[PDB]
């Protein structure tokens, strides 16, 4: 507990705002809200506020249903780009049915429970931190975003340079000035790319963390004059984004991953949690890539994962053991890309590492050995396999899997599966001009 | 339902 | 024989041509030809020409083999736009081996080799009608195609009118002064859609006809300052073009696929052919289909087939059977486009048909019940299936499926899988504009 | 006050504000729910805890009264033409008289919301009416559901647009008006409306939507030159 | 080989 | 009475 409604009063009342905006996340990742005056506050914070919880379910909403903004107090940050005309606080709510229970299909309230089923397993804490990468854009002189890169940099390269411009240099700075812990930040491979790295917290806040870096992003480019994107592949040819998940799982003595004692300095817990990851990885790869755009990213050739294997070096794992041990022990996933939900993707990797510690599942050999340089049945004979390559596999994939669809709730499930068949649907019946150049001259 | 359709 | 060589020779030196295109078709239905002097018309004639056979592989040609050029006499034919200095005359010409062998990666001598199977068998020909559907787009500034369609026009609608313009009616009258017999010609529904009907030869001279006929309609429509396109679905939400097969099948006594006395007043032989070519489907669905764009029309609400299934009156069966009678008995296959090579569809059709005539396969009953009312689900439980929605799922039948392969033979089967494989990746891994404007600022 | 004051904002900052119900084709129009609740000495008039739904038998006669002269009143909470271009389906908002706790657009909507905060939703009404008469003739309504003690029909929850309309008009689902002269017809022929709204509100109402249905009757729009000039 | 990449 | 019309 780290406010009470009394210092959220206090606050509403020294910083002068005016209006707060009571937000959440439906299950495509968009992030939604309702706006009250600061007059109602007192209202907000007794759990009264109504609303359609249909919004949740998105576009395939069907029946309004009405739903309680059960707010969350530690999530209360006041923005800092609200002028003088009273100021602009949110806090992240959690939804409620009218009953005063939880409702399943809010990918928050799904994450907890999950989170429940962990520490009732033993556990404590599940941190994570994630590694987001994003592209800038010129916009054009009616506002509009073009395809032209911010500046052609390179991997870890001093690009930007001083005398002004430097956007991500603001964005940090501005960060760290709301109160986000930045652990880094750097240019990534591609040009017009750039990442920045976070501080390990608890599941719920990293996620929190995410959804406020990303709207923030994209208000702080959008005030330079430039559009921040997170698709996972706007260029042909050119590296795609990707947000890596350093997750590591803790219980009462310390960090569960880490073991003196055992190979690779990794405990039994870690290696179930890998077999786990990776027995399931074709049924939650939907999840994790839920957008037709993302698995344009899962190709050879830029760095992301195309093959279900683990390593602790190697060009392109699906799982990634760093070297760092102690506290710092986690396992890092690549297939996952901004786009993504992140309490979707959290409950669906948590319910398969749980999954695999509770099977006792052992894990299999890692690979060094390059599995780029054999073909796919040279690769095939071994435990090597490919990831689905389109959104139809995967959902196939995800239709098949049951531990993915108890992590994800009959509801979420549901509404998922319908709104990516629609998605894959509209994309399938589409005339591309891709079709008219090869076809339109030949034919 | 559809409105993306 | 039509024509021999001493009449080759004076049409030659009566019509004054300077110039002929001894030309042939390659495995992806392009016409690629070479191009002598009169003064080599001998020669020609003599079976002695010499060029690269790798180029009927098309791009994925390796290695340089030499191959002769063995001409057909009866497909001699004087192009009328030639001006007056010297005519220009085609011959459609076979491939040979050096060892005086037809070579077996040519789609032409792959369709005689089945045909003499069929020949074989007790039958004497194979005729064929095809109904061609084409698109007319406006030309730019720079001679360029544009989106534009060049009418309104609506379902054998008298669209195009008097007084000018008309280009199908002066693409009809240069045919029919050229040597071809046309049917009918009329506009379709889409609008800037229109169909022209041939007279029904044998399966070589229809391909022959296939062939000139695309050449002469792309040549006339760019005189008018017009774009004729034949590809498979160039827009979207509206109908898209197809090249329905009417095939009946001939023996020495008549119409093999005509009796009175039978069910339908159709022959066993008939049945057995129905059978066959609806076992098969699935498996040369992706000859008939070979391009990316191909199966954007295979959608439903078009009037393009989505099911395995055949009728004598439905909405969009994949086999439709004329009412005609006697000797104009026929089955009419609706899932081919005019992208496709003739060649290479007629000789795995008459593999099809030929295999269930051998084999004596029991047809399934005739779905007369709008198989578009129920789901999937509720009609995957007869015998209706889906066609492939996909070339690479086409693309897989293909490899499973051995009677196609036998018909289309080793070099042949293996050339083909390897240039669509590229297609399809490249289409993959590609990234549309459709992408860049359904995740761009949403993600 | 809101509407005047959202317009004059809006034209502050170089915006138009529109209450239309349908300006634009193929979107979602606007509508105007009313959330109506009644109250006495005591309190609530339509919460009851040991009553089905938590529902007292004052909700039901009133749910009867609204559902039974819907199609009368329709005509004034849609005063205008492009009011029954809002009233299709597809867009959420109503089409026939039932009523439903939940459901894809009903015409009455019961709120799960309890207590003091017992209320029953009206979706039909949209920007456009005028508030006075709407709740005047919606007061009438209810008011002589009350007085007969009618009994509401049962609620529907099955997707009433699933059937036809031959399979629904079976049961007690019937379409509201589709113009504005029907509605008008259908308010003509009512007279607990009528006793409602009085007879020179009524009067000068009738004549002033009939000359606007004459008007619109008579006119020529782009939509029939696109789709006969050249045709025809 | 592969001239359409 | 008529300034519609
Ligand atoms: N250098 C890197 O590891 C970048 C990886 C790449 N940007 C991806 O999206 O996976
Ligand atoms: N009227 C018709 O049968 C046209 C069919 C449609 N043009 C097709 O390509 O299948
Ligand atoms: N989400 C909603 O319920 C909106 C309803 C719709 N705008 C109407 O006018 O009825
Ligand atoms: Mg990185
Ligand atoms: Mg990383
Ligand atoms: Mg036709
Ligand atoms: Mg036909
Ligand atoms: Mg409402």
């Amino acid at each position: 507990a780290k406010y009470t409604k009394e210092d959220i009063f206090r606050f509403a009342d020294e910083q002068n705002v005016k209006f707060i905006r009571l937000q959440f996340t439906d299950i495509l990742g968009i992030i939604k809200n309702v706006e009250i005056p600061v007059s109602q506050l007192k209202k907000a914070l007794d759990n009264k506020i109504m609303f359609d919880g249909s919004s949740i379910e998105g576009f395939v909403r069907i029946e309004e249903s009405d739903m309680y903004l059960f707010p969350d107090l530690d999530t209360w940050v006041v923005f800092p780009w609200t002028a003088e005309k009273g100021k602009v606080a949110r806090m992240i709510c959690d939804i409620y049915n009218p009953d005063m229970t939880p409702f399943a299909g809010d990918p928050r309230a799904n994450l907890k429970r999950v989170l429940k089923e962990m520490e009732e397993l033993g556990f404590t804490e599940f941190n994570l931190g994630p590694e987001p990468e994003f592209f800038l854009f010129k916009l054009d002189e009616n506002r509009r975003p073009t395809l032209e890169l911010n500046d052609s940099g390179g991997y870890f390269d001093l690009a930007p340079t001083d005398l002004g411009e430097n956007c991500r240099r603001d964005i940090v700075l501005e960060l760290e000035e709301m109160g986000f812990e930045i652990e880094a930040s750097h240019h990534e491979v591609a040009p017009g790319q750039h990442e920045i790295d976070f501080k390990y917290e608890d599941a719920i806040t990293a996620c929190d963390s995410i959804q406020t870096f990303k709207l923030v992003v994209k208000t702080i480019a959008r005030k330079h004059g430039l559009h921040a994107t997170f698709m996972p592949k706007p260029l042909f040819g050119v590296n795609g984004s990707g947000m890596h998940f350093n997750m590591s799982l803790f219980n009462e003595k310390g960090n569960a991953f880490f073991d003196e004692s055992g190979e690779l300095e990794l405990s039994q817990t870690a290696y179930h949690f890998l077999a786990g990851m990776l027995k399931h990885a074709r049924g939650y790869t939907a999840v994790t890539n839920p957008t037709i755009n993302s698995f344009k990213r899962l190709v050879p050739g830029y760095e992301a994962p195309c093959y279900i294997a683990w390593s602790g070096k190697n060009r392109s794992p699906l799982v990634r053991v760093p070297s760092s041990r102690g506290l710092s022990t986690r396992l890092e996933l690549r297939s996952v890309d901004p786009s993504a939900n992140p309490y979707l993707a959290m409950a669906v990797l948590l319910k398969a590492g749980l999954s695999g510690i509770k099977d006792e599942l052992t894990p299999p050999a890692p690979v060094d050995r390059n599995i780029y340089g054999m073909n796919e049945e040279e690769r095939e004979a071994t435990g090597i396999y490919d990831l689905p390559e389109s959104l139809g596999h995967a959902l196939i994939e995800l239709e098949k899997n049951e531990i993915i669809k108890d992590g994800l709730g009959e509801h979420i499930f549901e509404h998922f599966i319908e709104a990516k068949t629609i998605e894959c649907d509209m994309f399938r019946t589409a005339v591309h001009p891709w079709e008219r150049e090869q076809y339109l001259e030949i034919y | 339902q559809l409105p993306r359709f």
